[PDB]
């Protein structure tokens, strides 16, 4: 089957540096606009 | 011993990440939230390189360099060589971070930090004129930062930040940006509701693909987190999804309270995270934000750096410096192509 991903509702996301495991950007978006 | 120390670093900074995200989220607990906690570390580490006795030991304790002064050496040569690997030349995409220390030019600094500063930040040293040009200074600091920046980071200090009385502005940027590895087709977005909550929802462009990503499913905790990856997956861009909206406000707050490094960490890496093929549906979105963190900092427990009792008497033989601003600028832009993301942190000292 397809597994639903829909991110419609509030989230955190962060963009990580892989190899060293590093959070270089954080964030949380629950407010459009 | 160096793989150790980077290890080390991105640790501090993932547990720092989680502290800083609660401390911002008590006050605002219903607005978009965003930030590097790389950059802003890096500035403050840069300043910790400084810092002696509580003052010092605070930061590293803020900062998890240390557990809550002896200086964690570890920790600056964990930077040195992460600060390396970001900056490595490549033209498949866009990764860079600087660092900079910006004094005003009558005041001297002990050369053993500049040269420590050079060697684990690449921090430069520049002598501005903040005593009778505290305009022309902060210009010229804002400048640097554009250029870092790609112009995402424009304004980053104001007329209130930089006075005459500002004696040293220690300086990070970071620049981001990349194509996803699989990129959404912009015939596929549309405009679709985004539910702020059980009873509000606002329209907004939604991207749309059906491809295999890593996705974690975490029925018990109720969250599922994915994986998108950008070239190469040399970094990715994780998103935590609550299974719906269960609470009163965002459906956020099981997740909120329950969040810890620890968990995030395991979750990032979990075995169970396997190759999933997936409806994903993502919002075309951009946060820009900027705030000063000095209250923030001081309620996570750095004070006495913002004190007449400050000690940075590793940069001076003077007892005369304490911070006055920590400023944090952020930009982050996610559409069809990728990401571009982009920050600033600036330590103002007076």
């Amino acid at each position: 089957h397809v597994l639903k991903f829909k991110v419609d509702h509030p989230f955190h996301f962060f963009i990580r540096h892989n190899k060293s495991k590093t959070i270089l950007f954080f964030g949380r978006f629950c407010c459009p606009v | 011993e160096l793989e150790i120390s980077m290890e080390q670093v991105s640790a501090s900074i993932g547990n720092f990440t989680v502290d800083l995200f609660n401390k911002l989220n008590e006050t605002n607990r219903d607005k978009n939230i965003f930030f590097s906690p790389w950059s802003i570390s890096s500035a403050l580490a840069l300043t910790y390189l400084a810092a002696k006795g509580s003052t010092a030991r605070e930061m590293a304790e803020v900062l998890h360099f240390t557990e809550a002064h002896e200086q964690a050496e570890n920790i600056h040569s964990g930077f040195k060589e992460l600060l390396t690997a970001f900056n490595k030349p490549r033209n498949n995409y866009s990764l860079r971070s600087a660092n900079r220390i910006y004094v005003e030019k009558t005041y001297a600094l002990l050369p053993t930090y500049l040269q420590l500063s050079k060697k684990y930040y690449k921090a430069e040293p520049q002598k501005v004129n903040f005593k009778t040009a505290p305009e022309q200074s902060r210009k010229e600091i804002n400048t640097w930062v554009e250029k870092q920046t790609e112009s995402k980071i424009k304004n980053l200090l104001s007329s209130d930040d930089v006075k005459a009385t500002t004696r040293l502005i220690l300086v990070n940027a970071i620049y981001f940006k990349a194509e996803w590895e699989v990129k959404f087709q912009a015939e596929k977005t549309s405009i679709q509701p985004f539910r702020l909550s059980k009873n509000k929802s606002k329209p907004v462009k939604m991207m749309y693909m059906r491809d295999t990503f890593p996705v974690l499913i975490m029925e018990k905790m109720n969250f599922k987190m994915i994986e998108l990856p950008y070239v190469k997956r040399e970094l990715s861009m994780f998103i935590l999804l609550p299974d719906d909206i269960k609470d009163g406000t965002t459906g956020l707050e099981q997740l909120e309270r329950e969040l810890t490094y620890e968990r995030l960490s395991e979750w990032a890496d979990s075995k169970m995270m396997t190759e999933t093929l997936v409806d994903l549906h993502l919002p075309k979105f951009s946060l820009e934000d900027r705030i000063d963190l000095r209250d923030t900092l001081r309620n996570m427990g750095m004070t006495t750096a913002f004190t007449t009792n400050a000690d940075f008497r590793g940069m001076t033989d003077k007892k005369d410096l304490a911070i006055s601003k920590v400023i944090h600028q952020s930009f982050v832009a996610v559409d069809e192509k990728g990401t571009e993301a982009a920050a600033a942190t600036a330590v103002i000292i007076s």
